[PDB]
């Protein structure tokens, strides 16, 4: 038989070793679009080891993930159940649903605005992507595909796929804090709708694990190089609605991220400005406030 | 033909009548498949070029700093097998020495034999260190894929089991392709690699602790060409030390079995000498007429045992022997 | 009481960011600082923990972050493979393989001993 | 008060006493570390590593010796 | 710290050495927390003082 059908049978059997040994061998004439469609089937079925096989053998995830492909990843039902339908129904009700609603990328963007909260305004809801959606339904590709795929896996309860998509790519700690906030907010929306304990407890467990990944990445980054760790916690995340990792974690109410020596040292450095007379302070600050000559007897940090 | 290519596929001077043309294919290889994607630059270099210009390439045009060690990976050309724990301790000691000294590893490059064990070492590493390969242009599979000036060409891990051509290992960091004009014949890379190692070892290091930039050449198995190149290594001025690894067979096991029972080089008893000769003639299936010639070449090697360093496994990585021979061959 | 310190170090971010956002002058005198902001904005328009990074330095941050993920996963793998549970598991697996293998060697030794006795009978 | 002014000769014996109790304390923590369950699991794992590679080697050697004995019996 | 432990094993009057090391590490912890250095420094110094103690 043809190798796409062999790999389809391998997806059916959930045996990555069989495909590893026989199907992906030298000389196998893969047709045009076989691996992209197989990757689509592997993602919608939540077969993460087959996604690992297809990214190891070469699928070029940047070329694979388009507008229509991510949309088809959002409307699939050939996998684990999700709370996406309730969330999209709620945001379309609040912004203003047929059972055959082909949920758009714009609507999922509204879901990320609703769950993230505050002032998070997703790139989906931005005007440029709206004119791209209004004129098409490397322009239709995505510059940072692993970001959108991790938002996909977090939003549709697929956890092992979310860990795998967390590992590959960049801006991963911001990805982990966004995933923590989305899992906590979906847990809170499920418990406000007071459903089964399984969905709320599992989404809370998901947010705790992803935040623990963020903390352990913080610890490793602090052990390697402190200055680049400060740079990591403060740079403008262009892909995560123009914020920093501190803002995303404080949005996530995430206690032991801002408990760590890196974040506290950064906040302490921000707290006192360009002033180095910063040992047993408070009383010196009050004495400098009450006495305008008292500033000149204080040490100041250079530029 | 004599060059081994097809009769209609055309377009040293002895019987091949080559014409000296400028170089045309050089750039960067994008390694798709085989796990992680790795970018590895490649330059086709003629086998009779001056080594100082390749040195200028590797210093200025490649942004590679001058290392403190050259761990050569000479070994058997054909594909063999080893113990799993022996390959694991070999790979761990190799990558440990490579990160401690910042070494350049002159692995052969084509994915057959001890080069595949070097690729197994870099899979254990999996995260700088240079791994410059010296492989012939005529033997690499998909020669038309690597044609292009400054173009990032795709290179799959396609390896036909019946093809004579051998695909390169996908996790070397760099590549040098020795082009003598022929296809499918070895020997195009040996002399260029020797003159490159000599010209690197004549360069004075920044620390200048020993004698310039030191070289430690490692041998795993090998044929009579392994014995010939160890003879070239020891008689070299400067005398580059040789690390051998037994427990594998072929020439390395014979060298270690001699080195355990040689004393002052030629102080070998008659029964051990006859046992070594009969294992050369039968266990390695060599000719008995050239067995005495290989024995006296081994004795010419054996006159300088102060630099031959062995490694016996039985924790205790090969980097112990690598650093010990590094301190021996430094003066 | 179990969470006290973490609550304090959380609320520090809120109050540091708030008092960074506030003007230079106190609330009884804040009209002066308000008029200086209006003066600055209307001469620059009508006429703190966000380090804006350039692309190359950002690329060094990405490479640093990737090697942190690699060190994290190799440290987790080493810690899982050095815990007592996995060690006892793998030791049990090899001891079962050893017991089968030693039984096979024992039977082959029986065959070799019988062959040696027959060879001594034949010599 | 409690400060006992000690002569040098007594001080030598106190110093040597302190040397012995330091040596006993270090060898005693060495015995505790080499009798704790964690290090015992570790050494048992490594010994099973080395011996399992040894036993696989012994199996290959066994097959070779059995074949050699059979060939010698055939050529006799 | 490991250099201090090696220097503890090799030498005499080691109980006095350990107690002075305890007081010095605790005092350096308090002095570093007085200047508000990084909490890893102070907590490491308290851990060292507890070790020598």
């Amino acid at each position: 038989a043809s190798a796409p059908d062999q790999l389809s049978l391998a997806l059916a059997w959930n045996r990555v070793d069989i495909a590893r040994s026989q199907i992906f061998i030298y000389g196998q004439q893969w047709p045009v679009g076989s691996l992209e469609q197989a990757m689509l089937d592997a993602l919608v079925l939540d077969r993460v080891d087959f996604v690992k096989l297809l990214i190891e053998n070469g699928v070029s995830m940047h070329r694979f993930l388009t507008i229509s492909r991510l949309e088809e990843l959002y409307n699939t039902r050939h996998g684990p159940s999700n709370t996406l339908y309730h969330l999209v129904r709620d945001v379309k009700k609040r912004e203003y649903l047929p059972p055959d609603y082909r949920i758009s990328l714009i609507d999922i963007g509204l879901v990320i605005e609703y769950l993230m909260g505050g002032a998070y305004r997703c790139n989906y809801t931005r005007k440029r992507f709206r004119t791209l959606y209004h004129n098409l339904f490397e322009i239709n590709h995505f510059p940072f595909p692993f970001h959108e795929l991790m938002v996909w896996a977090v939003l549709m309860k697929r956890q092992k796929m979310a860990l795998f998509f967390w590992q590959h790519g960049e801006e991963a700690m911001a990805k982990a804090l966004v995933a923590c906030k989305l899992c906590k907010a979906m847990a809170h929306e499920a418990s406000e709708n007071d459903m089964v304990d399984d969905i709320s407890q599992e989404l809370n467990h998901n947010s705790r694990d992803f935040g623990q990944l963020a903390v352990e990445l913080l610890d490793q980054s602090y052990k390697q190089d402190e200055q680049l760790a400060m740079k990591l916690l403060t740079y403008e995340l262009k892909n995560w609605s123009n914020a920093t990792c501190l803002q995303l974690a404080v949005a996530a109410k995430h206690r032991d991220f801002i408990a760590h020596t890196c974040s506290q040292m950064l906040l302490t450095d921000m707290w006192m400005g360009r002033l180095r007379m910063r040992k047993n302070s408070g009383l010196k600050v009050i004495l400098g406030i009450l006495l305008p000559p008292s500033i000149l007897s204080l040490e100041f940090k250079n530029k | 033909c004599c060059c081994g290519r097809l009769i209609g596929q055309h377009v040293w001077s002895i019987s091949k009548h080559t014409q000296l043309s400028p170089t045309d294919a050089f750039g960067t290889i994008e390694f798709q498949g085989g796990g992680h994607s790795n970018k590895a630059m490649y330059v086709r270099v003629s086998f009779d070029t001056k080594p100082d210009l390749l040195l200028h390439l590797m210093t200025k045009e490649w942004q590679l700093e001058l290392p403190k060690l050259l761990i050569s990976v000479h070994g058997g050309l054909q594909n063999f097998e080893l113990q799993p724990k022996l390959k694991q301790v070999f790979g761990k000691g190799l990558i440990k020495a490579a990160m401690t000294t910042g070494a350049w590893i002159f692995t052969g490059g084509v994915n057959t034999g001890v080069i595949r064990h070097v690729g197994d070492a870099l899979k254990d590493h999996a995260s700088k260190i240079c791994t410059i390969g010296i492989a012939p242009w005529g033997i690499v599979e998909n020669q038309e894929d690597l044609i292009g000036r400054d173009v990032v060409r795709p290179y799959q891990t396609m390896s036909n089991p019946m093809s004579k051509l051998t695909v390169l290992n996908s996790m070397h960091s760099h590549f040098i392709l020795a082009d003598n004009g022929t296809t499918g014949k070895y020997g195009a890379e040996v002399k260029l690699r020797r003159q490159l190692e000599k010209h690197i070892s004549l360069q004075k290091i920044n620390t200048r602790i020993g004698q310039g930039v030191p070289v430690v050449a490692l041998i795993v198995e090998g044929g009579p060409n392994v014995i010939s190149i160890v003879l070239e290594y020891l008689r070299d001025t400067p005398p580059v030390p040789v690390v051998v690894c037994d427990g594998s067979g072929r020439a390395s096991d014979i060298l270690a079995f001699g080195h355990k029972y040689s004393e002052e080089g030629g102080l070998i008893n008659e029964s051990l000498r006859d046992q070594l000769l009969v294992t050369i003639q039968k266990t390695f299936t060599y000719t008995r007429t050239q067995a005495q010639h290989l024995f006296i070449i081994l004795m010419e090697c054996m006159k300088k045992k102060e630099l031959i360093t062995v490694f016996r496994m039985g924790h205790q990585d090969i980097d112990l022997a690598i650093l010990t021979a590094l301190l021996k061959g430094a003066n | 009481k179990s969470i006290s310190n973490q609550v304090w170090k959380f609320q520090r971010y809120q109050l540091i960011m708030t008092f960074h956002e506030r003007p230079v002058l106190p609330p009884p005198l804040i009209i002066f600082s308000h008029m200086t902001m209006i003066f600055q904005h209307l001469c620059c328009r009508w006429r703190g923990l966000k380090l804006f990074i350039t692309d190359d330095e950002l690329k060094k941050v990405h490479d640093f972050e990737e090697q942190c993920i690699e060190e994290y996963f190799r440290e987790k793998d080493d810690r899982f493979n050095s815990s007592n549970d996995e060690r006892i598991r793998v030791t049990s697996e090899r001891v079962e393989n050893m017991s089968m293998r030693l039984e096979e060697v024992n039977e082959r030794e029986h065959s070799m001993k019988a062959s040696l006795q027959t060879v001594d009978i034949r010599l």
